[PDB]
């Protein structure tokens, strides 16, 4: 059996320098990663190489609109091997940004 | 000095992250099930309900909402809930709301 959409969802934040500041428990299962060991560092750093241009004009855009919808892309897992994920990241702001909130998605097929 | 938690559109904490403690005193299990109006000062709730209604009429866009919260500590604490709604684009599952919850100051 192979998990659905809401199961392979977790939510993550971070600073305005892609750092982590926050990571749902739902990452371990999907990802491998443990939420305390994510933070502090940046989101670039999990990012397949092949993607990183299109996630800085993501980052970018997200920057300038406030809310942003990421095209797939790979992020490194764990034990090795790369995880297709789509994000909807969205800018906290000081009605200033605070923080963003990422909505993330697991595209690839996770068992259970 | 924030936490983030999810709720269904009629306002049901449905995750609560840590954070909460620190920011209202509870743990996430006295949070979740309930609504986030049963924390809310009666001259707020209105504003809140209204609030939840909007955010999933606004595409995603942020709602922002001022409210005073009912702590553990018994105080009643200012705070400022960024919320927006997010559906699963693969899905016509239900909206849920994303909320960032942070005290702040009424000055
Ligand atoms: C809005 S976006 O550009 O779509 C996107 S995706 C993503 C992310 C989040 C994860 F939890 C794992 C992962 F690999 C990347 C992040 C972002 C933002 O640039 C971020 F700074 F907030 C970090």
């Amino acid at each position: 059996e192979f998990k659905g959409l809401d199961s392979k969802t977790f939510l993550s934040e971070h600073s305005m320098d892609m750092k982590f500041t926050y990571c749902d428990d739902r990452i371990t299962e999907l990802i491998g990663y443990h939420p305390e060991e994510l933070l502090g560092r940046s989101a670039y750093e999990f990012y397949h190489a092949l993607d990183s241009e299109n996630m800085t004009k993501s980052h970018q855009n997200l920057c300038t609109k406030g809310q942003v919808v990421s095209g797939q892309y790979r992020m490194l897992a764990k034990h090795g091997g790369y995880v297709w994920l789509e994000t909807q990241g969205t800018v906290i702001y000081n009605p200033q940004p605070q923080c963003i909130m990422c909505v993330n998605y697991v595209l690839s097929e996770i068992e259970k | 000095t924030r936490f983030i938690s999810r709720h269904n559109i009629e306002g049901i904490f449905t995750f609560v992250d840590h954070r909460c403690v620190a920011t209202v005193g509870y743990q996430p299990q006295e949070l979740l099930g309930k609504n986030i109006v049963e924390f809310c000062h009666p001259e707020d709730q209105q504003l809140l309900r209204d609030s939840f209604q909007q955010v999933v009429k606004l595409k995603g866009q942020v709602l922002s909402v001022m409210f005073r919260f009912r702590s553990k500590n018994q105080e009643w604490l200012w705070m400022r809930t960024s919320s927006f709604t997010f559906q699963n684009p693969y899905s016509d599952e239900i909206e849920y709301i994303i909320c960032t919850n942070t005290n702040v100051k009424n000055s």
